[PDB]
């Protein structure tokens, strides 16, 4: 299993809040970076009844 | 900080009944992460895939707007 990514709009805005559970897993160490990998975790797993069943949606998660 | 959400807009391209270990899941946040927004607010184009098969498109938007961005997903087969 991979995921193919390109950025379609890359900025250098750094204004993200913080969270609660800052992934920590494949390097990373916490942090607004672990913030975002946290978030998109959530997204791809709850996705997985989407690839398993059909259908498309809008899934969010704090970062 | 102004971004407090990110959002996935999705859309399926095949039905795949498998499911990737966390591992997987662990290596492909990581590196959209670090390697794509690397800290910073902007919106990504990705497939989910299963070896060589096209599985899943998604949009990833993480913005000042804490509103569903909707529109379409977009991919990187």
């Amino acid at each position: 299993w991979s995921l193919r990514w390109r950025m379609q709009k890359s900025t250098t805005i750094a204004a993200i809040a913080g969270c609660s559970g800052a992934a920590t897993f494949g390097g990373l160490a916490g942090g607004i970076v672990g913030c975002i990998a946290a978030g998109i975790l959530a997204i791809l797993q709850g996705f997985e009844v989407n690839w398993h069943n059909g259908g498309g949606g809008d899934r969010s998660n704090p970062v | 900080g102004e971004a407090t959400t990110i959002w996935g807009v999705g859309a399926d391209e095949a039905i795949d009944k498998g499911t990737p270990s966390k591992n997987d899941l662990q290596n492909m946040s990581a590196d959209l992460a670090k390697n794509g927004f690397k800290g910073h607010q902007g919106v990504a184009c990705s497939t989910v895939k299963d070896g060589n098969k096209d599985v899943y498109m998604i949009k990833f938007s993480l913005a000042g707007g804490s509103n569903d961005p909707g529109g379409s997903p977009c991919s990187d087969d």
